[PDB]
């Protein structure tokens, strides 16, 4: 029994041990209770403004446009404290905890926005923060590493699997379901058992509703689209939430194509995998013949991920949403692109939602359309990988 | 068939629990699983609960992590599993044979289709360990349909809810589990909840996580459990004598004669 | 001859060789021409809001003035685009270089985010920007150069000197001295020769601006004091302008000590040199007995610098700012506390003026202060650094 | 005095331009400099421009740089400088001796004490590099309190307010900059410049910056001015030949002396 809807369509659900039920019960109770109290709702809406720092500012590409008839504004996800839109709903969920009466929280992370995000708000709200991380993340996104450690938290290398985000997932997991008397389990995106993907979207959807705003105010229309790249789904569910009435307005999300959709080396499950079952949710997933759950990946570790949140898959299968993939390599391009002619330097996950708007531009011109892609994140984190490969190859 | 409820008709004559051991079916190799099961039925156990190899099984600690990952680099498939599972029954006609499952397993190719192939090579239960009451309507009715029996799960924070449930839709035994966390022998985990599940005509249970010594089989029975589950201690004498197949079954054999001995009252 | 007064008291002037005094002239009657065209205020206007995200957050500290009477808060140009309030003055700055013809950007760095500041809005307005940086702070700033170079900017390891930053801005201005026709010279603090302690001051107000109307918001008066770093003297000075006649406000302005300013290893000038002709201006700066000049230190690249702006100097010597040292030591340990008890990252500069600003708490716990923090830029450039220091001491 | 004054009019009558080596004061020790000048004079030096070593020469690009280092890592200081220059003066009574100085080193203990020093030993010009005529008025008034000539630069960029500021404040030469940038023989640098200068009766020109060929040399005492400065090409001829005291002079003779020769029209 529950008190909100754990499917969507199809897909959702609770697919847990049995001990964690009464968790995911309670954590759902406190969830709606609060979204209801004015005091809580007033205490989320200041951090957000006064320590976050909502609202994030709408930009207006100037140069990457030119000789197109496309028009190109940025949500800057990436100037919110932390780097990344995953701080929005981790003060929600850290005030939730407090709520509930936990003094621990566990983390999964795959690019360390996450991380970052899960163990700043556990210093500025007084809870003691562990953050599981895939070995193979520790490395590639490890400026995160150094700042989720700096402010306290303790990081703990997944070595299983992968050694990216789904055995991070997994870890978290597996500890919750000895630890959730004292500790609250911080998913940090829209998937997992209900009702983790409903209030990731809610404590994401600020996004969209404060685009809708400004992009009314300086265009005095909506959007022919809005894109944004999938992993397990939160930046885009945050974008698309307030826009999924306006049936006027494109949903495009954007999954990792890794080394190419035919390498079988990707993390787009939503639009190349089944449906299965496997981290507390009934989704997509990248798995084998038999029913094992593939590895996934991506250059980007905040896209490796096997499977997608469920609202996402739903929003596909009615044809609300429309879902691509961007390969390794334009995504580096995007990135590039961004850096030289914006001076903005993207997170590598978000470079995925504009190469994919470049594309929409690039390949037709001519074509009259007001974009705007979430920028989900600043690249700081992804700088010395990036310049690696750009090493590899001369430049 | 009903070998869960012949086994305990004739354990309750015998004044004794159950003692149940688990392993993953092809840990270390298919032949040498296939005699360590032969070993653990002959020390003594009443009962098999056998883990069909998972690559992400999110309701165990390490130990049998590891048994999952030495039955994969042998290259152990589900359709392997059922191979052996149909040599095991063929040599032990009477033994009731648990699987523990992860649900994409049960529903990668068809739930039904999966609780019949347990019907034809002669499962009598499925624990599917990441599928609560709350979602397990088309796992216990494909289940039922097939003459299997599907088991479910009474934690240590269950309320009356959950206890009436789980008596209703659970057949063969009543998994009770000994603490919150995942399996491990190095984590060691009631009353109420046994006599609250004989009120409700519950399936006889079976008392699971952390269970390595004697005194904690003796300590199960005396509370009233039907019996007890050990994996990782079962496990672990796999893992250390890899290199000694004999050895292996040797020590196997003298551990799990002692906590069948220490389930007779 | 100027329009403007290009001194403050006994210091500042125009103490360039003669080559360049067309130079500074046109950028004088350049700026004072911007100063009252409204299109050019509201494209600056537009830039500060939508690309780099002004209004910035005032953060009320909740944990390090526990069980004290002290109320602190945090002006959040951290959060600014770039990732420091070097990024305000740039933007104007560009905007100038524009209106006078000028194709190519000179700039000096040394925490690298005035260099990381100056390639973004080259990018943006296409612009060639080449950044004189100190092989030290190549080293031990090292994210920015990854970042400038990611821009498109021309990165040059300055290794004559003391290889920091007053070796970055000798190059970048005998550079200008031979490329003037082409290049503006985007100086990068509120020092040098006149115009530009002045342009550099008007182009970042608006920090003291919004902390105003910020602080009068939430608490119903001005502060006690404002609080602030000083190397050339640009975050402080934008800071102090808007309350230099509010004579209730105290105007803190805090040098690096170094190792401790009886070390002589310090950058410490304007209360531990004496006045002295360099760098274009004559101010403060630490030269020997004979009028060499000395090379500083600080385990801050940004605060490495052996002067002081002039305004600053002055505002001194009549009593109007006071102004106090604090030592590498000092300064790290109030990193750490921010890190662990607010979950903000701050840059090494601004951590000496949170240092100063918790000894006034600690050492008169029970004096009613509400004090203002400038943050003057996140720490993400830092973290190595600090985390080197911190495994040479356990920890 | 007036040595600037009595060399032209000698010049003039002659039929000369003036040929003026600038070197670093203790480049690359105080003796070795000492041989340095006293060669540059003795092979046509017609007078001197001399640098005391400053720690940020601002005006200046690698090759003089690297001079002022040379000389700091001989432990040479202002002081040294000035006992030098008394040194020269008492071996040479009438040649024109310039300073090439940074505002600092000026105004450090004293802008008056600074050129009542440079009276004593001597000096006959003093050259601040880094203070324009905008902001020349201490200076300008100590050097002529002390019988020093204070020069002052004309640009390319020159407007006519320079011009007439240059031609009034300026005493003993007008210093004619080549072109923009700093000081360097690898970069190589106008009449209407020279012909206002002598409108407005500035102190004769000479032109400096880039030159370190004997060509330039010719072609600025043809286009009007009164002579020319190197120091660059100079003072690489000593970098070139530390290890070579003997071919260094050797070198310096040569160069200085072919130098001087093309003044000669
Ligand atoms: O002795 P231990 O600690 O290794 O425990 C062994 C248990 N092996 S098992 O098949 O019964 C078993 C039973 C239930 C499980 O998860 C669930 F409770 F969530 F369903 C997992 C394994
Ligand atoms: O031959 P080069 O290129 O080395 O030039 C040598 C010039 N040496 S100097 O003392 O006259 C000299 C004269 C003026 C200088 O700067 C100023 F113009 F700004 F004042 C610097 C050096
Ligand atoms: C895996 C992580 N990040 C994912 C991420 C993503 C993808 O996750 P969502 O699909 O949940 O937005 C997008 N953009 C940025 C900047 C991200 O950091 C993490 O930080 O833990
Ligand atoms: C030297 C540099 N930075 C100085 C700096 C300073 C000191 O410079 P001002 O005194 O000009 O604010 C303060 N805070 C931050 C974040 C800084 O980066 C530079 O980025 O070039
Ligand atoms: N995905
Ligand atoms: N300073």
């Amino acid at each position: 029994t529950t008190l909100l809807n754990p499917y969507f369509g199809e897909f959702g659900g609770m697919y847990v041990p049995q001990i964690l039920m009464p968790a995911l019960n309670q954590l759902e109770e406190a969830f709606v209770s609060a979204q209801k109290d004015p005091e809580f709702q007033a205490q989320f809406a200041d951090l957000l403004k006064n320590y976050a720092g909502r609202p994030t500012a709408l930009t207006k590409c100037q140069n990457i446009t030119a000789g197109t008839r496309t028009t190109l504004y940025l949500k800057r996800e990436d100037l919110l404290h932390g780097g990344a839109h995953k701080t929005n709903q981790v003060l929600g969920q850290a005030l939730l905890a407090k709520r509930m009466g936990k003094s621990e929280i566990i983390a999964e992370t795959g690019a360390g926005q996450h991380g970052v995000a899960s163990a700043l708000a556990s210093a500025l709200l007084g809870l003691k923060c562990r953050i599981y991380m895939g070995a193979k993340d520790v490395e590639r996104q490890s400026p995160n590493v150094f700042r989720m450690r700096l402010m306290g938290a303790e990081v703990i290398p997944v070595h299983s699997g992968s050694a990216t985000l789904k055995d991070a997932c997994n870890e978290a997991l597996r500890d919750w379901s000895g630890s959730y008397e004292t500790a609250h389990y911080m998913l940090g995106t829209a998937a997992g058992p209900h009702p983790y993907p409903t209030i990731v979207r809610e404590f994401q959807r600020m996004i969209g509703e404060e685009t809708k705003a400004q992009i009314l105010d300086k265009e005095g229309r909506l959007p022919d689209a809005v894109i944004a790249c999938v992993g397990g789904g939160s930046n885009a569910i945050g974008m698309f939430a307030d826009f999924i009435n306006d049936t006027s307005v494109g949903l495009i999300g954007v999954e990792p194509g890794g080394h190419g959709i035919e390498t079988g080396e990707h993390g787009a499950p939503l639009k190349h995998g089944r449906v299965g079952i496997y981290f507390g949710m009934k989704a997509p997933m990248m798995q084998t013949a038999d029913g094992q759950i593939e590895e996934s990946y991506s250059i980007s570790a905040g896209l490796d991920f096997p499977s997608v949140g469920p609202q996402h898959a739903y929003l596909n299968s009615i044809g609300r949403a429309d879902y691509v993939s961007i390969t390794d390599d334009e995504a580096l391009e995007a990135f590039k692109t961004l850096c030289r002619h914006e001076g903005i330097i993207p997170a590598l996950e978000s470079s995925h939602a504009l190469a994919h708007a470049l594309k929409m531009m690039r390949e037709q011109p001519e074509k009259e359309q007001l974009l705007v892609v979430n920028l989900s994140g600043r690249g700081d984190k992804d700088i010395f990988t990036v310049h690696d490969i750009l090493k590899a190859r001369g430049e | 068939m009903e070998r869960y409820e012949n086994l305990f008709a004739q354990l309750n004559d015998r004044r004794e629990g159950a003692f149940v051991p688990f392993v993953t079916l092809g840990d270390p190799g298919i032949e040498q699983s296939l005699k360590i099961i032969d070993t653990l039925i002959d020390a003594g156990a009443d009962a098999l609960e056998l883990g069909v190899p998972f690559s992400d099984p999110l309701a165990d600690g390490p130990t049998i992590q590891n048994a999952n990952l030495r039955a994969f680099a042998a290259g152990v498939t589900p359709a392997q599993c059922f191979e052996m599972l149909a040599l095991i029954r063929e040599k032990h006609p009477t033994i009731p044979i648990g699987l523990l499952m992860y649900a994409n397993l049960v529903f990668n190719n068809g739930i039904d289709a999966f609780y019949a192939r347990c019907e034809q090579v002669g499962v009598d239960s499925v624990l599917v360990a990441d599928v609560p009451v709350e979602e397990s309507a088309p796992f216990r009715q494909a289940a039922l349909r097939h003459n299997i029996a599907p088991i479910f799960i009474c934690p240590p924070n269950a309320d009356d809810d959950l206890l009436r449930q789980v008596a209703s839709y659970g057949r063969g035994y009543t998994y009770l589990l000994s603490r919150s966390g995942v399996t491990g022998a190095e984590n060691r985990g009631l009353h109420h909840l046994i006599e609250k599940l004989k009120e409700y005509h519950a399936a006889p249970a079976l008392q699971g996580f952390g269970i390595s010594s004697p005194e904690q089989v003796s300590a199960a029975v005396r509370a009233g459990a039907a019996g007890a589950i050990s994996g990782s201690a079962i496990v672990k004498i796999i893992e250390k004598n890899l290199a000694s197949p004999k050895q292996m079954l040797a020590e196997l054999r003298s551990f799990v004669s002692a906590m069948k001995a220490a389930s007779r009252a």
